[PDB]
């Protein structure tokens, strides 16, 4: 039973592309099942490091009217290629599940226009991040992949 | 739309328009195929 | 962050850029092109030779008439009297219910425009050996209403503008038809399928034989004469409206006769199925959609008092599929302000239910509810193919 | 406050900036950056060495074929005939149902684009000691349809473009494949998973042995030959479309066979629960949401007349949790235009209710309502894991 | 009025100006100021002395540690080993469940930022009379993981960077801690309440006693040593994120233990009242609003089979007021997909209704409806204070 | 038509131009003027003589006090001690429940503003023949709290700022009250009807008689003294807020005592009428609108247990008209979460229905339904005049 503050879902934001999600055998996401991967991940396949921004333009459902906030969370480490995917957050237990003060954020009004557009910036203490699939060798290698860890949440 | 919402969409009209977009350039001349005059088309008949 | 406290512009939204405008007007778009400065280009061998223009099309002859011209035509004989408007005509003797017509290029490019003006040009190729000789008038009478279209003869024609020609050695000319009318432009002869607002032609051409053909015995008694039409030097058109012409790419046409019966537009395709407001879902009724309260509506049958009616589809293939195809139906008001259609097993049950509903009975009645098809018969629930025609069976009550 | 009485601009809203455009076009954003003039920067040791470009990728060899070349190959012997398009291939002999393929870098960077043109370059590393000697043709035949792909031999090959090479001391060369086609560009050999619109290659490479290898006794009878592919100097591609290639990062794939039965998309996860329009909330039915009127819809089972069907989940772990896992169900129309699924205690009760509903019975009937599971059994009401497959049990009526 | 026929701009709406951006960016507002050019001003005696800046705050010492230093410390003795990151610490020995901590100003201003780098500066005030004499190492070991945090002694410390100091006359110094790490910046030691993503410190400070203190008999055996922390000249921080610190202005905190039972969020405050879909308005049920169909929803109680449960509020003051406070309740599904809570007279009636509903009974049953509280008992209908906790009474069936 | 492919501006809508701003700010409008460049103009004889300004209003005396000054006032006697803030006062001895007050123009123009500062000026017209002679202090004490407002006498006054004056020939002066306070501005003495945030005056004026008046026998024993107030040269005000003053144009006021009973705001005017959810439209209930489900809601009557209540309007003229005016009513919850009001024939039937509903009865009960007024009584259905007060009749059960 979500409150005003709970994030509805959170995903790491990286050029490599999310680990491909065909979906369950009963209910495939037909595009990734069929139109495998894409262009940008296909070229991200061709290089070993990257250093730059990303843009997102999330397209929310139309029928809903409710306001929508979007955190960016540079702090978060990606933790292996597993769980490099969109996550439906459950009950609050850490600060992961809620709106946070310092983190850069933005709040689309779904009623006015239901597609918030973004500019995830490059915040890492690194020369440049990993770009292929990532299994996390170093514990500090985990800061070396995702630009952050965006979190969308309805109010 | 998910299938739950797709029911609103059924049998709703979607008209489409088009125009040749400035850059268009037809080439070789070719005479018109036979026309069919429109005012001569049959009436609905009461 | 200085604050920007001054008052905002106050603009009025519109949903759409102009459809009519098409010249001095930048028109913004969501290009599906990659580069935003990209635009289609023409490599030097792909260059557009033809400068599309109303005049470049109007200035092309197309054969429009083919007069025969026999030796035994006396001096008075008519050869043609085609109207002096671009819409000169040559019907094809086709088998089609809606006959196609040839047009001059000027006769097609000018059908798109409400108004025209200026000279036409009828080239006449009088096809003859140089040993043929003859002479013919090619007159032009301004202001002939169709009642005056008759009573013509070459001598009345000579009173107004005309052009004599002498077939001997040169065997072709090009009469240039004058634009004489009280109206600075002239309205289209035809129109979008709408008979009123179809003004007839300004004036009429004529081509009588001023001196009858005089062939040698060793050459043919008959001479062909081709009449070609071309937009003149001053031919010009203005207002764009619906073309009065359609391409022959598809000559199918569909009469809207009211005698056949069919579901209201937008309520088909339909399939037999349950609905909670009717017989508590126990019995079938047609539906145009899976969602609740989406029953197909039906036109009210015109039943004279003392009679009854029930439906039977003309084609059993197009009926919506249940356990059996549903070729039979009884249309009755639902009490929700629209006429639901109730599928039945057969023409007999349909006739019985029809006897009941026009018999002072009602849908709630037990005698009727027995006749309704039970829900289990719904089957796969395939939709009817399009919106199939229903023949209206009728019987005395 | 002067008033500003003049008419406002008249603009048309759109919901979104262009997705396709990606060049000469400023693209406004809600930056999550702090400074509004900030932009990512590259410290001098973090500078981008690689200038990403289609040509910078195309101009890199990748091994694409490995011909063996034995002494006992007679003068006519074929070694390979790979197509003269970038999509040259080398399948991996994997155990996977969907086999992976190696590509040249040109063969991957060119899969993203609808069209290509220009020369390819096949380097041939003929791996041999200088004491090996031999000679081989590396021909190119324009315009070979696959039926003509056979009937080839080196002598027909000599008629068209080809290149003889003499393995002796230098043991490598780089045949530069010509672009010969009637089409200024050339369409992709493959495509997004859509077989039509997959044009086959413009022309074919060949590499016959013009003079058979002649090894010394103290060196090997066989010579390896590596075939590397590289985009030529003039290789170039235009239109961007769906890549015909997918990464091996995840080779899972899911057939959409219709034989298994499952809830309609967007109506799962579902859990057993009460609903007021059904048996007055007394009995269970699946729900995809806590809010009212959110029953899961189900596909219509295709039951031939005289038979019956009821569901049984393939995995009992994925069934929605009540007091007991719900492995059994009877799908029947709700009378609201969609097929509700009714959970049951066991295969037997499900078979009985199935005997009733196809038996001319209805949901309102007492004999059926006894078979429905009472609301108290709802339990925790855990959702089913995803949208689990339901095997369709079938029995004669 | 010339008409303005040209096409309108095509812009995309957004609901809100950027929240993140905060620099080179004019930010438009609906000022509540009167004058639109007005802006706050500072009269000459009200001028802002302090230039707020991360460096102006970082460059201020705050006492962070207070080492005691007795005469009988042998030459090897440790005095402290605080980590070489700004987040140096000094816990208060408070009675609070969640203990407060002192921080250096650098330790608070740097908690707001994800990353830091550069030198720290530990001033050491060795508080002694000039007649005290001694010597102490103040070393710095790069790259000590916490497992290596032990095994240290001053002699291993001497191998890496360190600074000897001679307490005699001058009795203070300022060791300037180096930034040695492989990472150009360094991530925060703590974090918003989220334990993973809490990197431990780059390196560790140490302060062993190189030559033990040698006091005169007439002066104290013990010397205090104050350790102050200050952001160094090169200390600097970048990315802004959630502070890992909270003010002590309110140290209240609320565990979200699931064991206590309460109405779903957004469905409280609630009051007893009538509702038409339940027992035809005859009986009470909780409501979060006066408008129709606004019944409070309740979490599903986890009842193992063969048992039953009914609610009892921990505080009778917070119960919604009827004719009597409603301390007792039975939560049952409404058949509308959500669990309504039914107030009862007492624990006994609640236990009985609980025996019925888990007893295979239903809300419509006469034996249950007798147990429901009649509408007349609604009284003033005062709302419950906030969303009060409900203890879950449990009994065997 | 070049296409305009570049990205559109990204603006954020707001519904309304700023209400607060009112200076350096163009404010766009839909003028109802004809010409769009038109603006009101002032013909030379219609020119605005008065430059409206806070200072131009503040710089006008208005009589504010009228001291009497008798011969027999000893040297110590007080004449007035009005506060040194613009809000100096002179109550009218009216009969009104809410008494009107005179103000100086500075006392009205300064009520509109939260804060004021600077000198006031009290002109004193000591109205006397030149043959009258006397002397009086006109002191000013900074910082007198109201407890210190007493204990004053002219001699304590002399310690602080004051001004002696000698009435002899010139018979008027103008003491200019100093602004002495620790606060650069000073907050309003009153406020919008909200007692807290009503700071009392900075300091107090005084006017003791330093030397008692000494009239000739042939002239009057008493001298009038007029006290006029004017904003000083430096008087100035800043923040605009609600005036603490209202015009006497309408001195009506309406207490919101809760003791009288009335329909909820926005649910009146109401008229008796049918409604389908109540007694199946057979019986009357009040309605605020013709559309369905628009029953008037009513406040819950506070009935202590063991008693009952029913309504009776204070004025029978204002009752909604049926066949008879509806002066009697029984308010009971509708089961839709709001309290419907049920009109009755008389106080007796209302008392009976009240005995039933608080008697454990319900609306559905036959004994109650007999008491409801049948629909035929609806009559013209005239609305009640406004939202008329209902006296609450109360009886023991
Ligand atoms: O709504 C409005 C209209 C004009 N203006 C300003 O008024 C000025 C004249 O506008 P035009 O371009 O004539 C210019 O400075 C505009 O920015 C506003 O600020 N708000
Ligand atoms: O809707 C409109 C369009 C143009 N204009 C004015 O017309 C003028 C020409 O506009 P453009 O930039 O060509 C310029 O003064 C605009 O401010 C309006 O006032 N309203
Ligand atoms: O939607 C549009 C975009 C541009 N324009 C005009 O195009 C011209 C170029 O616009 P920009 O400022 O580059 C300028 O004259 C604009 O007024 C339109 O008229 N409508
Ligand atoms: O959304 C936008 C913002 C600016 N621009 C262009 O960017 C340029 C700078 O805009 P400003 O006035 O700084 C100018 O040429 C604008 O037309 C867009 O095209 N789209």
């Amino acid at each position: 039973d979500k409150d005003i503050d709970h994030c509805m879902f959170t995903f790491p934001c990286l050029p490599q592309g999310l680990a491909l999600d065909i979906g369950s055998a009963g209910s495939p996401h037909e595009i990734f099942n069929r139109c495998r991967d894409g262009i940008i991940p296909l070229i991200a396949s061709g290089y070993r490091f990257y250093r730059g921004d990303l843009r997102y333009k999330i397209v929310f459902p139309s029928n809903v009217n409710s306001n929508i906030w979007v955190q960016h969370r540079p702090d978060r480490r990606l933790e292996g290629w597993s769980a490099a995917k969109i996550v439906n957050c459950d009950a609050v237990s850490t600060g992961q599940g809620v709106y946070n003060h310092g983190y850069a954020s933005h709040i689309q009004i779904t009623r006015v226009n239901n597609v918030i557009e973004l500019e995830v910036p490059f915040y890492n203490a690194t020369c440049y991040n990993y770009l292929q699939a990532f299994n996390a060798s170093s514990a500090a290698s985990s800061y070396a992949v995702s630009l952050g860890e965006i979190s969308v949440g309805f109010q | 739309a998910t299938s739950d919402d797709i029911a609103s969409i059924v049998n709703k009209p979607v008209t489409i328009y088009y125009s040749i977009g400035d850059g268009m350039q037809f080439s070789q001349w070719v005479g018109y195929q036979p026309m069919m005059i429109l005012d001569q088309l049959p009436a609905p008949v009461v | 962050n200085p604050s920007y406290q001054q008052s905002p512009r106050h603009f009025v939204p519109t949903g759409m850029h102009s459809l009519a405008l098409g010249t001095n007007l930048v028109e913004p778009l969501h290009a599906l092109r990659l580069d935003a400065a990209g635009t289609t280009q023409h490599p030097v061998g792909c260059a557009p030779d033809e400068d599309m223009t109303v005049s470049s099309i109007a200035s092309r002859y197309g054969l429009i008439r083919r007069v025969q011209w026999k030796k035994d035509h006396a001096k008075g004989s008519l050869l043609l009297q085609l109207d002096a408007d671009p819409f000169v005509e040559q019907r094809i003797e086709g088998t089609n219910p809606i006959s196609l017509y040839w047009f001059a290029p000027v006769g097609v490019v000018s059908s798109m425009f409400m108004q025209w003006r200026g000279s036409l040009e009828y080239r006449f190729d009088i096809i003859a050996s140089q040993f043929h000789t003859g002479r013919l008038i090619v007159g032009y009478v301004p202001g002939l209403t169709a009642s005056l279209q008759l009573q013509m003869d070459y001598m009345k024609l000579k009173s107004s503008s005309y052009v004599v020609f002498d077939l001997q050695e040169s065997n072709s000319f090009t009469f240039e038809v004058p634009y004489v009318s009280y109206r600075p432009w002239w309205v289209r002869k035809y129109g979008g399928n709408y008979l009123p607002s179809s003004t007839d032609a300004p004036s009429t051409l004529f081509m009588y034989v001023q001196v009858p053909l005089i062939p040698m015995e060793a050459v043919s008694d008959t001479i062909d004469i081709n009449v070609y039409v071309r937009g003149g030097s001053s031919f010009e058109v203005c207002v764009p409206v619906q073309p009065s012409l359609g391409l022959n790419w598809n000559t199918d046409f569909i009469l809207r006769n009211d005698e056949e019966y069919r579901a209201k537009t937008g309520y088909a395709p339909y399939y037999a199925g349950v609905w909670h407001s009717f017989n508590n879902s126990n019995s079938l009724v047609f539906r145009w959609g899976s969602a609740s309260d989406q029953i197909a509506q039906w036109p009210t049958i015109s039943v004279p008092r003392g009679e009854l009616a029930f439906l039977r589809i003309k084609d059993g293939k197009q009926a919506a599929v249940g356990t059996q195809p549903w070729r039979t139906m009884v249309v009755w008001p639902s009490g929700h302000g629209y006429n639901i259609g109730i599928p039945t097993y057969n023409a007999e049950r349909a006739r019985q239910l029809a006897q009941h509903l026009y018999g002072g009975g009602s849908l709630t009645d037990e005698k009727a509810k027995q006749l309704f098809v039970p829900a289990n018969q719904q089957g796969p629930g395939k939709v009817s193919n399009g919106n199939p025609v229903w023949e209206v069976m009728r019987a005395p009550l």
